[PDB]
This record gives structure tokens, C-alpha cells and sequence, in this order.
DNA sequence: GGGGTGGTCGCTGTTCAATACATGCACAGGATGTATATATCTGACACGTGCCTGGAGACTAGGGAGTAATCCCCTTGGCGGTTAAAACGCGGGGGACAGCGCGTACGTGCGTTTAAGCGGTGCTAGAGCTGTCTACGACCAATTGAGCGGCCTCGGCACCGGGATTCTCCAGGGCGGCCGCGTATAGGGTCCAGCCC
DNA sequence: GGGCTGGACCCTATACGCGGCCGCCCTGGAGAATCCCGGTGCCGAGGCCGCTCAATTGGTCGTAGACAGCTCTAGCACCGCTTAAACGCACGTACGCGCTGTCCCCCGCGTTTTAACCGCCAAGGGGATTACTCCCTAGTCTCCAGGCACGTGTCAGATATATACATCCTGTGCATGTATTGAACAGCGACCACCCC
């Protein structure tokens, strides 16, 4: 019988990997598409310096694993352990957002 | 060792006979002043109730499973 | 027959640049006038928060067995205390990544 | 020419990596979705004042200093891109 | 060449070569230093001119930039902070 | 590689008003962070110097202190008569924090709470506890030191409530176990199989997380006794 | 027997009253008492104007009521209706304070 | 001359009070301690700073635009004291 | 001999003070020069504000059956609005109180 | 005698007279407005004079001015708030 | 006592390049709180000028207004084939707020998607949605207004949704309810016991909490027929 | 000698004990993932060099601030009645919370698809740097009227007492479902009549 | 002639329906609270009045920046190829949530304590204003060395592969509590033998 480790584990495994690394998660260049539509939905034929765009995607990042963790804690605040967008509104409103 | 835990449930059980059964909670606390270790035992008393309510010997007023409150049976 | 020049910087004994400092000051729309000790007092303050995070990066880049800081270290020290967290609450270090923390309620039986 | 719909290129997967540096165990299938909204909203505020700034500097590049000058205003210093 | 574009890049690494003097640093952590620099710089600047503002004073002094290390600074930071710029600046007045 | 801190006068006998100095010597460079501690027979020890020049908060101007590197001195000018006392050099430029053998010298509002005597048999443990008040907890470390008239002062290590993070000398791992409550402000320290050795007077003392900031207070001390 | 409203009758005309008015909800004079015990602390010999307690007072009272505002948020959000410590610990904590 | 235990003060109907003006119906009996812990905190922050401002004015009276500048500089701007 | 003072405000149409507005800018170490239209525009923005505020104000007295605009009305019209609300998001108005505001799930039934 | 102390009363109370002409004001809600007034000039005042220092100029102008405004109120606030300084600078350009 | 709006010509007719100048007269000073709206035959009007001088985004210099009080006008300077339409003047200084009568002239990205036709019997209930999308759903007000062939076009009244708060046309109070839903962007409209004088066009219109702002971007109007 | 009764033996039924089965807990072994170790090789850090521009040195000029005097405001302090609020206690309702049970939503894994990343090339839009010249703003002196302090006075509103309406809680009357007993029914036992052995 | 069986009848057993009782909902009544309205006084708004100082008019000097021209950097496009990541599907477990029951913790409402509030007076500390005056700092010209850009080389480490340990999951074996079945003992029935009339 092939080998299956029980549900949490490679959750937890995971996060252990990715909270002692420190390379940015979203893809570069759908993010920089993402981010030229928004720029282009206020000037049209806008230009971008690569370290601009690093800086936007590194602010995005940032900004959310905050609010995931933000999250996380009114989802054990709760009583449970998944985070769920009810959750997710309680952190930004508390946050002021 | 003592009798099986079915005797000291219908004991408990028919300590009192409320209007309603008595609950689970409330027929663990009566196992553990009569002297009963409820504590390692959760599985064993849950089992016997379901027993106790498949033989009809007890009949199951509110809840379903081990939920709800038990009472004798119409005789 | 000028005298050889010093600096101010060696004059007040820090590493930092009073000269400069002062100019920041002058240039940066602060006030209409600047005291002589209030770039040696900035420098100096400069220059001793400067020497607390790269101490604290240093501890934990030999502590990774790492020579050389890098950004991650700067983050496992500024996060590592509270003082300087307070400071910097509202700054992102980017390559930083983030301080190891899984909640209690999280970890297996 | 024209982009449409590049929000969806922010992945589940990416979601879930992001959650997991968050510290986030068990994801609700809404999360993402969630996610996308927030994130979405967030760039439209900073690249708002980044072409702000890039407009008024008479430039038609939007530059690594322009985005550091928006964050700094939204009170989200960082730290790593100015010079 | 270029157009000369200072930063406190040789100063940071004069502190680091003092305090550890075998360690290095990277473009990115000098880059990150240098913002930081830059931003404690502002805030201490802008506290000195609001205090100076506040009290009809048109010099920024060495009190002005004490209060300001104290208001922004926590704590033992900020007492350690004053202490060296009160030392920097009697030796500097004993030339 | 610990770094032995040798004071040159082991005792000292000196006249009223007279000037007397205190030389100390480190075995390895510790980077000027060197301190100096006074402390009255069956009393605490309190801080008089830090950062190797440095006065201590109240500390009166007559004493004075020099020295960088390896070689590091303490003076005092006015002898008075509360003076006399043993003094300590203590190190912390380097993980394990070392007190020197201390001078003995003859002549002719923050409150760290701790727990009174025990008596305990051996092979028993001991849980000695530190209420901490006066100050916002989280911002500085407890530290625990280990008096013995045989071996001095040692380090034996502290606690961050800040983020619980610990540190141990080495000769007290296993032995010695620190944790903390937030919610109580209190730290306690726990030692396993206790040991006749183990019988010393236990300080807390605090310090904050800035490198020359220095242990500044200390509890009045646990007088552990093993039967 | 005598009239008696149920629990929540009277809570709810409370925070009708309360959330109507304007006033100042802590008593002055051991307010100003509070202040002038607390300010002992950071500089001895200090006086205080009226007008700097009150502001004080108008202060802390606003804030106090936000912290009151997102502990409630809590409180629902765990689906109980009794606002506890770990409530509060939980609004301020991602209000990061 | 001597305050001592002030904090009490505050009193436990004014805490309610205060929350019933924040909306909150049912109060856990533990809820007074821990707010007249966090007042206490507050008022040690903003009275630190505003003494730090009286102390560089060398005056000895603490004014209301010195607790104006302490909270405007904590990110609570207060109107309606001479801002 | 000289022509007959017309003050800044009237020349704008504005009400605020421009000259105030100038002075104030010059001195605030805001920058080395201010441009002539500055404080003109600067005057225009805060009296568009302070009449937009002002109306709100005197709606929701109105409401009241209020002659005079006062703290509570001021405070109602903020709050009630997003772009008041957000532009004063981080503003405690003294004797302002807040909002009547009541989660459902308090609600009986 | 007394020292003298500059208010935005006056002009509040105009702007109130236009707005609604049978209302009127209390002296705490004046006071707030005041506050209001001093906060607002605060900040467009403060980032007009980062953009100049960004830009490397050192005038203000109605330019900077309206970009603080943009920066600084959102949305229909913004749009109001340049469409009314505008007509302000034009009417003052030709008067 | 609601103001009546006089748009005194009632019909106009112009050649091509020519001027054409319509007028409105005010009841009561709405105090330059007036918008000009331009409607094509069977199209949702789009807003021309407001605050009686500004013109609409989009819209050309063409258009010119003025006037402030209770005497205003409305210019178009350099006619086109496409000017042929009808125009109507909407104050909105005073609660309930009143359109004019209308001017026929003939010559020789927000996103309100509002729902299909409806057909009801009396008695019965319609609930009108209206999606909203291209915006901040919560920064601006929905205004629903009522167009009969007979009647014009009536303002029936509108939703903040941002607090949900609402305000209503006393002609129409019972007969209409607003709601609005936040997670999907949408305000609907309830019509109360439905009668054959409520056959008309309804149109759901944004508007900025602004005092100056007006009703600018429109539905493309539900028609509710009844038997 | 016959009949009845009691005793003994055999068979059946019941109870007890033994055995087998269902349930749960603990330990061991295997799989696997992270970790730990060198090897390698690419490039990023670090050091040398030269030039230039910005900081230091010396002087002028004046004004900002420190320091002393004086006034009087506004803060502190003690005092004594008046309630309003705080405090304490008690009965009880409802809300927190613990336990359980069920369904499905989410985690893990695997095969297929997609597109991200790299690297390499070509092009041009625009950043950015320099030089001119000038429109506009800083600075100073004379003039005056707008704004600030003072005084007053009178009308909006705070306070209050008396009805009014609405809301909130409990009690009384009409109604539904379940259980015990009563009524009707069916099955089994019984007694007489007929048939077979 | 007798016993067995079938038919008719009576006695007992069983199944379903109805009235009484427990739980539930709807409507009316009482009282408390919130409002609302008219009267009344009182103090803050807001209007007038005079002075003064800062805003305006006017003029001079220069320089900040608008603009035009040129360079050359880097941002944008494109294209092929590799392969890792995303996606879609299967499947199973554990987690969310809904229900039930218990207990005790706040809530509402009295009575008692207290200390806050407010009006009052009295004292003096220090804030604020003004004047003098001198120490420090801006502005300026000259000179050289500290710092920045260019260039170059080489060692720290990123990447790769091979092995090691710690952890995770589950299979199996043992323990134990329970259910079933078989055996053993005792009780009852039947048959034979003995005693009594």
C-alpha cells in the first residue's frame, strides 16, 4: 500500500519550509501583468522600472502573510483551525481597513 | 473488577427516574459516586448505552447516540 | 597657512559624517538656523543604532555560520527584539522573509 | 493590448504559499477568492499614488522610488529600494 | 561617468568593521541599512523642527535633537542614544 | 574558551578618604563590555559601573572606572563607610557571562520579588519563582546567577519574556530550566536532581536586551540548602 | 410581584442612552486624580491645567469605547455575546498594540 | 500630597458605562481589571510624552497643547483644545 | 499716490485668508519660495472643506431641531459619510460621542 | 493688556453665513473647526513640500498643491477640491 | 411645497451650427444645486452640466451653463444632428428633489446594470435589482427615479449603502423600499402594491455623497407594465 | 390379591462457567523528508586608484536667544452641604461550554497540461544631463484697513413638570398530540354428536 | 361399545380508537420608560467699537526653472526550449457545526455608604511679557582631501549529490471485557415396587 501521510502534516511541513525561507511566493510575471492592468486602469502607456515592480510585489507579499496571520489568529480565536473570509473581515476591520 | 458496566448503568438510571431520563452527563456523575473510573472508560459506557438501546431495555427520550437523556423501558 | 583640516567627525569621535549630516539639515527645510552640537548629537545617535542592528545581524549571521549579513539577518534581529521592533513596527525588510512561529493550538497531539 | 482578467494569475497555490509563511494550517475554498479582492484592492491603492507621483514628476516611467514614496505615505515603509 | 550619488554606504561599513571586525555585508543588507538610516534620520529631523516650531524657535539644537531622541526612541534605546550623542558632543566642544 | 576574569587584589585594607583602585584583567578581548557590582555581606549585589566607564543610576561620582580591550580598572576616590564591601567584574561581551573571583575591600520603582529558603533532600527539585514589577515585563531579560563561597558568582543563564527565548551556560544545562508568565510578570526557574553542590544563594537580576546595558537590578536571592 | 425586566432589557436602553449622549463618562475628580498620580512618576512638582486633564479625559474615554467597539466585534465573531479578557487581548493584539 | 492607588477609581460602573456607549450588552466579570490595565498603559504613554514636551518647554504646568502634540504625534489627533 | 487696497481674498473669491495662507506657508519651513498661486489654491481647498463640513453640520442640526451647530452635529456629519470618515479616520472630536450603533445579534428575537 | 491670537473664526463664520444663512455655531464646535482648518493645512502643506524636495525644487506652486490635494483626499473630495482651486487660481491670474 | 421647476421653452426648433438657449426658473433658492441632463428617445438621460456651470466628464464645450438663485440656463453653441433630444433641468438643493418639465430640440468605467422588463398584476410586488460595478459600491448613493410618459421623471428617493441609510420621495414612501447588499453590489428596489398609474421607466442613477455632485451615471431603465 | 402411594431413576431445563470474539492500546519497523557533509563553479564583495567637489578654515555682521524684572492669572488647597452615584447583596434567567454525532469540505497524492523562466537579440522611448534666458519670487519701505480684544445684550436652549404613547412582560383562553383504558373482535378451549375401530 | 374428531358455543386474549392531560401559541392588560410639549430663566453667541500691526502697493535684484538639444540606457517585444508548477481528479479523514444538557455567572433591583460636585475663599507659583545684550551662526571666498566612480581579482556560498538521523504512520500483537454455547446439576415426571385394606 503506497505511503500517505494523515491531513496537517505536509501542511505543517510547509509551513516550517516556507517561514524559514525568504524568496517571494507569487509568480513575477503574472504579478507584473497584474500590475500593469491596474496602472494602465489610471494612465495609459505606463512604464515600469523591474525594481519598481519588485518593490510592489514585495509590499504585496508582505502585506498579506500580515493579514494571514492576522487571520489565523481570529480563526483560533474562534475555536477553530481554518481561516475562512468571515475571519478575514473580522482582521481587516479590526485593522481599521 | 465488579459487575459489567450495564448493571451500574440501569442502577444509575434508576437511581432517581426524573420526569425525563437522565443524561449522560448526569449518569456519569452518578457511575463516579457510586465508584466507577468513567475517566479510561467514555468508549465502554457509550457502547453500553447503545447496547442498552438495541436490546430495548432502555428507550431514548430527546437525542440520538449517546446525546440526549435515557429512561427504563415501559416495563 | 591654514592649519591642517580635521573633521568634525573625527573631532567628535564618530564614524558617521557631521559635515554632511549638517548639510542634510541645512538643505532639509528643518529650520532657519542649525546649532553647531545638533549634527554631532544626530551623527552620534545615527551611529550608535547603526552599530546596535548590525551587532545584533552580525550574532545571528555567525549564529547561521554565515561571514557575510544579509537581509534575513537584519529581520531575525530587528524581530528578535522588542525595542527595535517598536522602532521599526511599520517598516517591510525586503528579503527578510518572516520570524518562525506556528501557534500551539496548531502542532499535532 | 488591452489585459482583462490577470487577477486569477494570483494562483491558489500562490495563496497557499502565502498562507503558509502566514502561519495558516487548514484554507476554506472562499479564502482565495477572498484573497484576490483584498490584494487587488491594495494594489489599486499604492499604484494610484505611484502614478500620482510619477505624473507629477512629469515622467511617463513609473519608478522604484515613485512606489517607496507611496508606501511610505500609506504608512508601509520599505526597506531595500531607495538609491 | 556619472553624476556623484552619495549614500552612507562606507560609514555603515567603518560601524560594522568595528563592531565585528571579520563579518562582511551584502549589497541588499548595505541597501536595507541605508534606508534605515535615511528614514530615522527624517523622523529625528522632523520631531526637532515641530519641537522648534512648537516653542517660537527658529534653531534646531542639540536639546532639540535630545527631546526628539526621546520622544521617538523607547526606552533604554533612547537612554543609550543620549548618552552617546551627550558624550559626542562634550568632546566635540573639548575640540 | 571561556573568557577567566582575573581581578589582581583578592583583598585590600585601606585608610578613610584615601583613594583605591581595582584592576582587572580578561582573558580574551570583550569588546569594553565589562561591569562592575558592589555587594555588602548577606545583601544583593548592586550595580556601580557599566559599558567599562559608565556610572550606574545613583551611583554617587566617587566611584569611576577605565580601561578597554583586556585590562580594565575601578577607582574610588572618597572612601566612606558603607565601602566596604566585595567587588565584581562582570563580562558579557562573549555567550557565557563571567564574574571575576571579587575584591574584598576593608576599611578602618522596579522590585524583583523572590522566594526565601529551601530546604530540600537531594535528587528532589526545586522551582524558585521571580516576581518582577516596577517595569514593563517583556522588555528586558531575567537573568540567573549562582553564588557559592567555594566558586564565586556564576552565570547560569536567562529568559526573554519577550519571545521566551533562553540561553544556558553549559555546565548548568539539563540542571537548570527557565520559563515565564506573562499574565503574572513572574519567572521561575527549575533545577533537576539537586545535588549538595547545589546548595547557594539563587539571584535574579535583570537586564536589558541592549548589549551594554548591564544586570542593573537583582532579587534579594533564594538560599537553597541540600540536606 | 413586583416589575422586572429580563437580562438585556435594560442593557439595550443603556446602550441606546449612552451611544444618544455625549457626555463624559468617568468621574472627574479621581479621574484627574489618576492623571496627576501617574504624571508623578515621569516628573515630580508638575501642575496641570483643566483643559490638559480634559483632553486627557476625551481622550482616553474615545479610545477606551474603539477598544470596547472591536472587543464587541470579537466577542460576536467567537458567537458569544459576553465580552471577555481574551476578547480584548485579541482586538488590541491586531490592532498592534 | 502622596496618590497611591488611583487606578481604582475607575470604577467598575464606568467601565460599564464605556461599553455600553462601545455597544457591548454582556460583560465577563474580568473585563474591569484588564481595562483599567489598559487605560493605565495609555495614560502612561501619552502623559510620558506630554511631560517630555512640558520638560523641553522648561515650564512646570503641563498644558493641553502639550497633551495635543503627545496624542497628534501617538496617531490620535484630538480637536477642539486649541489644535 | 497709491491705489486703493484690494485684498488677495477678494481678488480669488474666496473667503479664507490668502494672505494669512502665505504667511503661514512661508514660515512653516515648508519650502525656500511659495508661488504666487500657492496659498490661493491652498485658501480654495480649505474653504471647500470647511463648507462642505459647515453644511453637513447645519443639515443634521436641522434634523436636531437645532439652531446651532454644535460638537454632536459635527461629529454625526464625519461619521456618516466615507470620504469625511476616511479623510478623518484617525480625528477624536471632543464631545462628539459616536454613532448609534447596535449589532443585530444583540437585538431580541 | 493681552497678546493677540490669530483664529479661523472669522472666516468660518463666513463660510457658515453662506452655507446657511439662519445657523449658527457653538464656540467648542468653532474651536474644532479651527483644529479641522490647521490640521488640513498641515498635511497638504507637509506633502507639497515632499513632492518639492522629491522633485528637487524648491518653490510650492499651485502644482504641487493640487497634487497633495489628489494625494491626500479621496476621491470626489479631490476631484471638488482642484476643480475649486483651480477656479480660485484663474479668477486671481485675472483679477 | 416641494420646488417646482419652470422650463419655459417647452419645445425648440434649430438648424444645424446655430445657438439654442433653454431657461429654468426656481420656486424656492436651491442655491446653484442644479444639473441639465440630456435624454435620447428610449435611452437613460447622461448628465450634461452640474452645479449649474461645471461641465460632466466627457462632455464638450459645447454645452455651456449658468445662472445661481432661482434663474438658470443651459447653451449649446454649435449644433449637431445628434443635439436632438430632451433635455431636463434637476435641482437638488432640498430634499425632495424635482426635474423640469422638459425642452424638445430638434434639428433638421461605471457600470449600472439594471435588470429586463417586467410584467405584473395589481396587488402583487416587484423587486427591481440594480448591479453596480466599475466603482466603490459604498462611496457613492443609488437614486432611483420614475419616468412616465405623462408625469416626466419623478426622483423617487435613495440608498447610502455605506450605513445603509435612506431617504424617500413623501409621494412614494410605502410604495418603494431600498435595500442593498455589500458582497455583491447590489441595491434593490421593492414596489409595494403595484397599480396601472405605476406603469413607467424606472431608473436606477449614482450619485456622490457630494452636495454638488448629481445623479451621473444611469441605468439603462426597467420598464414595470401593469394590467 | 388389588389398588394406591411413595421412591427411585431417567430426561429435560436451567444455570453457571469456559471459551472465543470484538475492542482498544502500545510498540516496532519501514518509509521518507529534512539535514549534514564535501565538491565546484560562478559572481558578488571588497580593495586599489584617481579625480573633483564639497567640507574645512578664517572673517564679517547681526540677530536669536538667554537672562533678568514684574505682573497678575490661574492653579492649588482647605471647607462644608447635597444628593447622585457607587457598593453590597440576593434571586434567577440565560448564556457559556463540554460532549457527541454526522456530513462533507478540505488535505494528500498522482497524471496531464500550461506557462513561467531563461537566454539571447533588436529597437526605440524616454530619462537625464547641460546651457540659455527670463518670468517670477525674495526683501525692504510706506500705508492703511482688516482682524483682534473688550463690552454688552438678549434669544436659543437646558431644565423641569405634566400628560402621551409605545414597549415590555406576564397571564388567561383556545388548540394539538400522546397515553391509558375501554370496546369490539378473533382465537383457542370445551362439550356434545357422529363415525370408525 | 368406546374413543376420536368435527361442529357449535363460550371464555380469554389482542388490537385499535377516544377522552383526558401535558405542552404551546396568541391576545389582552398593566405598568414603566422614553418622548414631547409648554413654561422659564440664564449665560454664551454674535454684534458693535476702537486700535494696531500685518497685508498691500511699489520697486530692485537675481536666479529657478522652463525649454530645447543630445546621449545612450533600459524597458518592451519576441522567440525558442526546458521543465517545474498549476490543474484537475480520486478518495478518505477529521473538522465544522448543529444539538442537548448542566451549571453557574452576570443582570436587574432594592437599600446603605460615600465621596463627588459645586459654590466659596484665600495664596502664591509660575507663565508670559519686555528689555538688554552678547555668543553663535549664516554668508562668503579659498583650498585640499574624502568620497565616489571604474576596474579587477578571488573567496564565500549557491547548487549538486551522497549519506544520516529524526519523525510519522500503520501493522500486529497483547490485554481485556463481553457474548455465546456447552456442560453439569437439580427438579420434575413416569414407572415400578411395596404396603395397606
Amino acid at each position: 500500500k503506497p505511503h500517505r501521510y494523515r491531513p496537517g502534516t505536509v501542511a505543517l511541513r510547509e509551513i516550517r519550509r516556507y517561514q524559514k525561507s525568504t524568496e517571494l511566493l507569487i509568480r513575477k510575471l503574472p504579478f507584473q501583468r497584474l500590475v500593469r492592468e491596474i496602472a494602465q486602469d489610471f494612465k495609459t502607456d505606463l512604464r515600469f522600472q523591474s525594481s519598481a515592480v519588485m518593490a510592489l510585489q514585495e509590499a504585496c507579499e508582505a502585506y498579506l502573510v500580515g493579514l494571514f496571520e492576522d487571520t489565523n489568529l481570529c480563526a483560533i480565536h474562534a475555536k477553530r483551525v481554518t481561516i475562512m473570509p468571515k475571519d478575514i473581515q473580522l482582521a481587516r476591520r479590526i485593522r481599521g481597513e | 473488577s465488579g459487575p459489567p458496566v450495564s448493571e451500574l448503568i440501569t442502577k444509575a438510571v434508576a437511581a432517581s427516574k426524573e420526569r425525563s431520563g437522565v443524561s449522560l452527563a448526569a449518569l456519569k456523575k452518578a457511575l463516579a459516586a457510586a465508584g466507577y473510573d468513567v475517566e479510561k472508560n467514555n468508549s465502554r459506557i457509550k457502547l453500553g448505552l447503545k447496547s442498552l438501546v438495541s436490546k430495548g431495555t432502555l428507550v431514548q427520550t430527546k437525542g440520538t447516540g449517546a446525546s440526549g437523556s435515557f429512561k427504563l423501558n415501559k416495563k | 597657512a591654514r592649519a591642517k583640516a580635521k573633521t568634525r567627525s573625527s573631532r567628535a569621535g564618530l564614524q558617521f559624517p557631521v559635515g554632511r549630516v549638517h548639510r542634510l539639515l541645512r538643505k532639509g527645510n528643518y529650520s532657519e538656523r542649525v546649532g553647531a552640537g545638533a549634527p554631532v548629537y544626530l551623527a552620534a545617535v545615527l551611529e550608535y543604532l547603526t552599530a546596535e542592528i548590525l551587532e545584533l545581524a552580525g550574532n545571528a549571521a555567525r549564529d547561521n555560520k554565515k561571514t557575510r549579513i544579509i537581509p534575513r539577518h537584519l529581520q531575525l534581529a530587528i524581530r528578535n527584539d522588542e525595542e527595535l521592533n517598536k522602532l521599526l513596527g511599520r517598516v517591510t525588510i525586503a528579503q527578510g522573509g518572516v520570524l518562525p512561529n506556528i501557534q500551539a493550538v496548531l502542532l499535532p497531539k | 493590448k488591452v489585459l482583462r482578467d490577470n487577477i486569477q494569475g494570483i494562483t491558489k497555490p500562490a495563496i497557499r504559499r502565502l498562507a503558509r509563511r502566514g502561519g495558516v494550517k487548514r484554507i476554506s475554498g472562499l479564502i482565495y477568492e477572498e484573497t484576490r479582492g483584498v490584494l487587488k484592492v491594495f494594489l489599486e491603492n499604492v499604484i494610484r499614488d505611484a502614478v500620482t507621483y510619477t505624473e507629477h514628476a512629469k515622467r511617463k516611467t513609473v519608478t522604484a522610488m515613485d512606489v517607496v514614496y507611496a508606501l511610505k505615505r500609506q504608512g508601509r515603509t520599505l526597506y531595500g529600494f531607495g538609491g | 561617468k556619472r553624476s556623484r550619488k552619495e549614500s552612507y554606504s562606507i560609514y555603515v561599513y567603518k560601524v560594522l568593521k568595528q563592531v565585528h571586525p571579520d563579518t562582511g555585508i551584502s549589497s541588499k543588507a548595505m541597501g536595507i541599512m541605508n534606508s534605515f538610516v535615511n528614514d530615522i534620520f527624517e523622523r529625528i529631523a522632523g520631531e526637532a523642527s515641530r519641537l522648534a516650531h512648537y516653542n517660537k524657535r527658529s534653531t534646531i539644537t542639540s536639546r532639540e535633537i535630545q527631546t526628539a531622541v526621546r520622544l521617538l526612541l523607547p526606552g533604554e534605546l533612547a537612554k543609550h542614544a543620549v548618552s552617546e550623542g551627550t558624550k559626542a558632543v562634550t568632546k566635540y566642544t573639548s575640540a | 574558551m571561556d573568557i577567566k576574569m582575573t581581578q589582581s587584589p583578592s583583598s585590600m585594607h585601606a585608610s578613610l578618604g584615601e583613594r583605591v583602585t581595582i584592576t582587572c584583567k580578561a582573558s580574551q578581548d570583550i569588546r569594553s563590555y565589562l561591569s562592575w557590582y558592589q555587594q555588602k555581606p548577606w545583601k544583593s549585589p548592586k550595580t556601580l559601573i557599566y559599558y567599562a566607564t559608565s556610572l550606574a543610576d545613583g551611583v554617587p561620582s566617587r566611584f569611576s572606572g577605565s580601561g578597554s580591550g583586556q585590562d580594565f580598572s575601578l577607582t574610588i576616590n572618597n572612601l566612606e563607610s558603607d565601602d566596604t564591601a566585595t567587588y565584581y567584574c562582570l563580562q558579557h561581551g562573549e555567550s557565557p557571562y563571567t564574574f571575576g573571583s571579587g575584591t574584598k575591600l576593608e576599611i578602618k520603582e522596579v522590585q524583583l520579588q523572590q522566594s526565601g529558603p529551601e530546604l530540600v533532600e537531594p535528587g528532589t527539585s526545586v522551582k524558585m519563582p521571580c516576581k518582577a514589577s516596577g517595569y514593563t515585563f517583556t522588555s528586558y531579560t531575567i537573568q540567573w546567577v549562582k553564588q557559592t563561597p567555594r566558586q564565586g558568582l556564576e552565570w547560569i543563564g536567562y529568559i526573554y519574556p519577550y519571545n521566551a527565548g533562553t540561553k544556558y551556560n553549559e555546565k548548568f544545562k539539563g540542571k537548570a530550566t527557565l520559563t515565564s508568565d506573562k499574565s503574572s510578570s513572574t519567572v521561575y526557574m527549575e533545577l533537576s536532581s539537586l545535588t549538595s553542590e547545589d546548595s547557594a544563594v539563587y539571584y535574579c537580576a535583570r537586564k536589558s536586551s541592549r548589549l551594554r546595558s548591564t544586570l542593573d537590578y537583582w532579587g534579594q536571592g533564594t538560599s537553597v540548602t541540600v540536606s
